[PDB]
């Protein structure tokens, strides 16, 4: 899981 | 509680 | 009833703009997974039978120039138009590769005044980018028409808050997304459709991190609908 | 659940904050009309079984503080909360009649882990307040936080947002008459569709000033709502 | 008419 | 994926  | 109309 | 025209020769356009890799120079990192987005997206709209051309990689100067040129094309044989822009954003702003690009200036150009083969017809604006830095904890358990009338922007979160994207399985929100249109597609209106979008991604997922402060996070995407009309792919 | 659970012993809470006259400190014009846009709202809710309390001419102090003490009623019993704010606004605030507030400030009260027992519950807010000053002249395990809010706003943002001093607001005319004619019918996200279409296609303002004539209006429905939401 |  | 213009 990443923020973008 | 409470009401002004 | 109340329901936007949609047997018109063709569907419409469905422009997909994936930037994935941005300029060593902005600082912004690659978004991983975004090409099983884009991958999705396309087969999906492919299937409601739109004509999808999907952009990869593109500057600021690139995006705006894509927009105006699409707006001047002759839409009169198409019911609707639907924008996917898949990219790093902040509230109002989506970046192109090398920098950060207005989100009222790319849809001003679809104004009903501006955009005379789309007046009266439905313009979609599908946003999967972040809208700020916050993270959500979750909780256990003559006749005129106005220019900004027949816009639905379907943002992937809540305004100020990030957005989660999975770099194996793509966003959350197009993940769910297109999942909920190839299900319900052929049965439900497309804001009901996306009412199970939002239940969907508030329900499904939960980050995980190793990074306390990034963790147990939550999502809730948000329709913004300036629709006059009930919208079927049906 | 494909809909929102709306068999609780009450329906809910329907709050007005009905602003009208403002402080001469503050300059801002008395909003004709509002107070038919309140009786309408008034009627309307209680039709749909809501505990409507009508509040009239807040300052923003009294509007934070009713706002906090409702949040910490308990709701246990009620299947949702409405709230309807009427006044003068800006781009993400509300006046009271002696100032601006946020309405986040407003609505964090009621966030998924502040107020318990709406946890889960629809949580709308109807918005009749201009959004900044642009004139549309027209052509032809656990739930986010923030999960389960509407907020159902008169005009796009950055716009202006019209009031007719006779009869009401276009917007609040608009929601009051589709929901009398469809509560019964249609699900919420439709009737506020019904109402998009009422303001865009029958509204154009009449002004002598050339600078505000036959502008059009767009209401705009912004949802984090879950599931679907049926009056009935 | 009037704005809000 | 692709490019289509």
């Amino acid at each position: 899981d990443e923020v973008d | 509680v409470d009401d002004d109309m | 009833d109340n329901s936007y025209k949609m047997d018109y020769p063709e569907m419409g356009l469905c422009i997909i703009i994936n930037n994935k890799n941005f300029h060593k120079s902005t600082g912004m990192t690659s978004r991983s997974g975004t090409d099983v987005d884009a991958a999705n997206l396309r087969e999906t709209f492919r299937n409601l039978k739109y004509e999808v051309r999907n952009k990869n990689d593109l500057t600021r100067e690139e995006i705006v120039e894509l927009m105006r040129d699409v707006s001047k094309e002759d839409h009169s044989k198409r019911s609707s138009f639907v924008c996917v822009l898949l990219s790093h954003g902040e509230e109002g702003i989506i970046f192109g590769t090398n920098g950060p690009v207005d989100l009222k200036k790319i849809t001003n150009f679809f104004r009903g005044d501006r955009c005379r083969s789309l007046t009266g017809k439905p313009k979609l604006f599908i946003i999967q980018a972040c809208r700020g830095t916050e993270l959500d904890c979750g909780i256990e358990t003559c006749h005129k028409i106005p220019v900004e009338a027949d816009f639905l922007f379907a943002y992937s979160t809540a305004p100020g808050y990030y957005s989660w994207r999975n770099s194996k399985d793509g966003s959350w929100f197009i993940q769910s997304l297109c999942a909920m249109l190839k299900q319900y597609a052929d049965k439900l209106e497309f804001m009901h459709i996306l009412t199970r979008v939002n239940r969907k991604v508030a329900t499904e997922f939960e980050s995980f991190s190793f990074d306390a402060t990034f963790h147990a996070k939550k999502q809730i995407p948000c329709i913004h609908s300036m629709l006059t009309k009930e919208l079927y792919f049906y």
